[PDB]
RNA sequence: GCUUGACUGCGAGCGUGACGGCGCGAGCAGGUGCGAAAGCAGGUCAUAGUGAUCCGGUGGUUCUGAAUGGAAGGGCCAUC
RNA sequence: GUAACGGGGCUAAACCAUGCACCGAAGCUGCGGCAGCGACGCUUAUGCGUUGUUGGGUAGGGGAGCGUUCUGUAAGCCUG
RNA sequence: UAGCGGCGAGCGAACGGGGAGCAGCCCAGAGCCUGAAUCAGUGUGUGUGUUAGUGGAAGCGUCUGGAAAGGCGCGCGAUACAGGGUGACAGCCCCGUACACAAAAAUGCACAUGCUGUGAGCUCGAUGAGUAGGGCGGGACACGUGGUAUCCUGUCUGAAUAUGGGGGGACCAUCCUCCAAGGCUAAAUACUCCUGACUGACCGAUAGUGAACCAGUACCGUGAGGGAAAGGCGAAAAGAACCCCGGCGAGGGGAGUGAAAAAGAACCUGAAACCGUGUACGUACAAGCAGUGGGAGCACGCUUAGGCGUGUGACUGCGUACCUUUUGUAUAAUGGGUCAGCGACUUAUAUUCUGUAGCAAGGUUAACCGAAUAGGGGAGCCGAAGGGAAACCGAGUCUUAACU
């Protein structure tokens, strides 16, 4: 038997162009270019799902270091103070606290000082 | 005898392929009517390389591997065939889809009479088999789609499956059991 | 019941469809790899082509001959020798019991398998233990 | 179309019981006087086909 | 000085090459030479001194012999 | 076109030696999930409870699937 | 397989067997009785077929609908429920199909017959000469001159006549068979330019013939020759009367037919590339495979009214397309302007291996017959026993005078 290809080809092309809506020009309109940029978008997605963790951790560490130097201590001595005070609060929650409630962070700094000296 | 599903499957696929006939062909780049002229010179131009209009990559060319009239007839082993028929009738009995009577005929070539007899026997999509063949009985069920009337020699396992119940002449049962042995 | 059939599992094997996609493994080149005479349309060595090096079928001596007598001799076991229609063994009736064939002129009665019945044997060559076995059932050497 | 036979291989070979083939040694049609009787006595019988060559004999059959 | 072991048929086993092959070999049967004997000798102290197959030459032959007996030819052994 | 630290810039932010911290990857750990290979008992890999382990990959080898056209099931089913 | 062969690649029989069909005769000659079977020509009759044909059954109501064959309820026919058409899917509306019939006229064939020819049967004998062979050279026999039978002969030769000749794979003898140098022969075998009926796991307008359509046309070429593209309104033209703008146009807005005009003759469906129009958001101190991740603002859509959802993406970290060939590419190495369609490991017979099914020291038929996948048919192939080059032997065999 002879099999024609139009419906299934149109389905695959339409699926890739659906995944490539919002791209510039032939990136949105042309299969030979959109099929590249969707795969490259997959590459960059597979990379940046990792890189969110690095980027948010260095954001968190920046905010903790800022608030610790506001309360008169360094980030390094602060983390060492928490590890010697046996404190397992992570940098996400510490950043959120150091933004919202300053006084709780100040008390944590004072506990780290007392655990340090 | 117990049912050998893969054996019966192989036999009925072979029977259907035997029903299939080999009527197809297309044309190659030998058989597409045209010329052996190279369409344009090998070099000089910026077009593609070119050798013949007859190639399938070109429009209005041949098929890359054209078809031939091929026989789909498989080879069926006689013991495999007969064991499939033994198993298929045993499974008909186990499904309670087989009825045996002495006599089954009617002395007039009338589908009205045949349909009334099948109503009296409560039968809808059935298979008739005989000891020897009656003129009027075959004439009364040629025109009936859900009913085939055959001689006990001319049997097929596919129509032994396909029809909802099978009814058999007792002389036909004797001939079948002699014919299988 | 006709739409209820599947064959034995692992009987029908799927088959190889080459050059029809990456995920098959048979994508580009389809099991044939990159460049080479093997990577061509009907690119193929003949049988026993070892390059220009003289192959094993060609650097050895050829020897022997065919007898035109062994092809019209044959060999006969002991089990068969019972299907001779009655109990006589001849150039005929083995030819007619279809064990040796028409063009056969000479025959031997080699020991192979149990022999059961007394059998008169006429006009053959007979081996040692098989002669003693034919005599153990009750048969006799006879030209 | 039945398979054509490599007639040279059919002349130089014959099959044994367990699927091996037999062959005849080289160095036995001419120069023999500068050779040793020990060597020619080694060469005179027949032998079996080796390991890597069975494909290149069975393909010839 | 004496001599033909630069004899034949075999080979447990080993080595070295992808393969064809190449090489080492105690020991068995026969039958020789040397020594009184125990023993030694299957060429040179060793490692190079070489040529596959096909085709055809010569000698021998418990092989075959296209109806049969022979022969021509083919094979096997030795060799060119 | 500076152009011989990536740069700004540095007398320490450079160099030698010592200590304690900290950052830092898809490595390691924590959680949740998938599959393969075992190893286990009810039971027969139909599965279930763990537990060990593995899971970058071209040519290339193997195993399992989806989707399209046509034939039987189909004078049955869906459909103005 | 045996053989042929730079014994390389390749070519590849015969014997013998199993089947469809089977059928035998005349002249080189005179007598004897003489149409006594044959065929050839010419007609007649019968049968049967071709070239036109004839009859050919039985359904209504309701509902959706532009339209009924569909749905529901109740019937009828069937040696016809093969197929096609009729406003969607019909056994009962139409043509047909099963069945039953038909020829003034020319024919095909098969019988029997009548008319003309030839020749039946018996005796006696006649038995195909520049022919069979042979030398040279080539070709065919599966056989390349090989130790090479056998046929044919272009050149040169050149026997015997039943006590004779030919072949039996160089050749000789024995033996076996045959009677050449003249001719005829049905069938079973091979092919489809054309006609009828039927089948298709063949295609469905880039497929299938080159051609579904005014195709071997338009067009190229002096010529031989090459060689396309292009199907579909709707069920029925009811193909748009009439009014208006515009140039007595092209085109359009209304009316109107129609179930439908966004089915209006470029006409079913109407994708994508490409090109416009409207809305929302962003962009005019900011640089680079244009994304991805985070994320402010803006506009809509939801509510359990916390915000989950979409469109946009100020700013920021990271970040040099794909294929191929490559040791290696962002590479300034190749290929691609883009879309859509087509396009590349198939087929037949052999061999081997795996998986699976059957049977089992057995398995299995092929060609053929056949109410034709059944059943016969077991001619043949493979396997159970090998060894040796082979005669030959056999659970042994080969080497060797001989093995533990
Ligand atoms: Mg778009
Ligand atoms: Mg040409
Ligand atoms: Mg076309
Ligand atoms: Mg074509
Ligand atoms: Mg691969
Ligand atoms: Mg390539
Ligand atoms: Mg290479
Ligand atoms: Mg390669
Ligand atoms: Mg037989
Ligand atoms: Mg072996
Ligand atoms: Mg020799
Ligand atoms: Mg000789
Ligand atoms: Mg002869
Ligand atoms: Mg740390
Ligand atoms: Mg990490
Ligand atoms: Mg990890
Ligand atoms: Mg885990
Ligand atoms: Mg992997
Ligand atoms: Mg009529
Ligand atoms: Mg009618
Ligand atoms: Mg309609
Ligand atoms: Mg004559
Ligand atoms: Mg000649
Ligand atoms: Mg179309
Ligand atoms: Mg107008
Ligand atoms: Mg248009
Ligand atoms: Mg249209
Ligand atoms: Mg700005
Ligand atoms: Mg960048
Ligand atoms: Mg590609
Ligand atoms: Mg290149
Ligand atoms: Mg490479
Ligand atoms: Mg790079
Ligand atoms: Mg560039
Ligand atoms: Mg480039
Ligand atoms: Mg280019
Ligand atoms: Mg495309
Ligand atoms: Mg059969």
């Amino acid at each position: 038997a002879r099999v024609k290809r139009g419906v299934i080809a149109r389905a695959r092309h339409k699926k890739i162009l659906k995944q490539a809506k919002g791209y510039y020009g032939a990136r949105s309109r042309v299969y030979r270019v959109a099929f590249q940029a969707v795969i490259k978008a997959g590459q960059y997605a597979y990379r940046d799902r990792r890189q969110r963790k690095r980027q948010f951790r260095q954001l968190w560490i920046a905010r903790i270091n800022a608030a610790a130097r506001q309360n008169g201590i360094s980030y390094s001595k602060f983390i060492n103070g928490l590890k010697k005070a046996s404190v397992e609060i992570d940098r996400k929650i510490l950043a959120d606290i150091a933004v919202f409630d300053k006084v709780a962070f100040t008390a944590l700094v004072e506990k780290a000082k007392a655990a340090l000296a | 005898r117990d049912f050998n599903e893969a054996l019966v499957h192989q036999v009925v696929v072979a029977y259907a392929a035997g029903a299939r006939q080999g009527t197809r062909a297309q044309k190659t780049r030998a058989e597409v009517t045209g010329s052996g002229k190279k369409p344009w010179r090998q070099k000089g131009t910026g077009r593609a390389r070119s050798g013949s209009i007859k190639s399938p990559i070109w429009r209005s060319g041949g098929v890359t591997f054209a078809a031939r009239p091929q026989d789909h007839s498989q080879k069926v082993n006689k013991k495999m065939y007969r064991g499939a028929l033994k198993s298929i009738l045993s499974e008909l009995v186990r499904q309670d889809r087989l009825i045996v009577v002495e006599k089954f005929s009617v002395e007039a070539p009338k589908t009205k009479l045949l349909a009334q007899k099948l109503k009296d026997m409560a039968l809808e999509d059935v298979l008739i088999i005989t000891g020897e063949l009656d003129e009027n009985l075959f004439l009364a069920a040629r025109n009936l789609h859900k009913v085939d009337v055959r001689d006990a020699t001319g049997i097929d396992p596919v129509s032994l499956i396909a029809f909802d119940k099978v009814v058999m002449t007792a002389d036909a049962v004797k001939q079948v059991e002699e014919m299988l042995a | 019941r006709l739409n209820t059939l599947s064959p034995a599992e692992g009987s029908k094997k799927a088959g190889k469809r080459l050059g029809r996609g990456i995920g098959s493994g048979l994508g580009k080149t389809g099991g044939r790899g990159h460049k080479g005479q093997k990577s061509r349309s009907g690119g193929g060595v003949r049988r026993g082509f070892e390059g220009g090096q003289m192959p094993l079928y060609r650097r050895l001596p050829k020897f022997g001959f065919t007898s035109r007598k062994a092809a019209i001799t044959a060999e006969i076991r002991l089990s068969d020798l019972a299907k001779v229609e009655g109990g006589v063994v001849d150039l005929n009736t083995l030819k007619a019991a279809n064990i040796i064939g028409i063009q056969i002129e000479f025959a031997k009665v080699i020991l192979a398998g149990e022999v059961t019945t007394p059998v008169t044997v006429r006009g053959l060559r007979v081996t040692k233990g098989a002669r003693a076995a034919i005599e153990a059932a009750g048969g006799k050497i006879e030209e | 179309p039945k398979i054509k036979t490599v007639r040279g291989a059919a002349k130089r070979f014959k099959k044994t019981g367990k699927g091996g083939f037999k062959h005849k040694h080289a160095n036995l049609r001419h120069i023999l006087t500068k050779k040793a009787t020990k060597r020619k006595r080694h060469l005179r019988p027949k032998a079996m086909v080796s390991k890597g060559d069975l494909g290149l004999v069975i393909a010839c059959l």
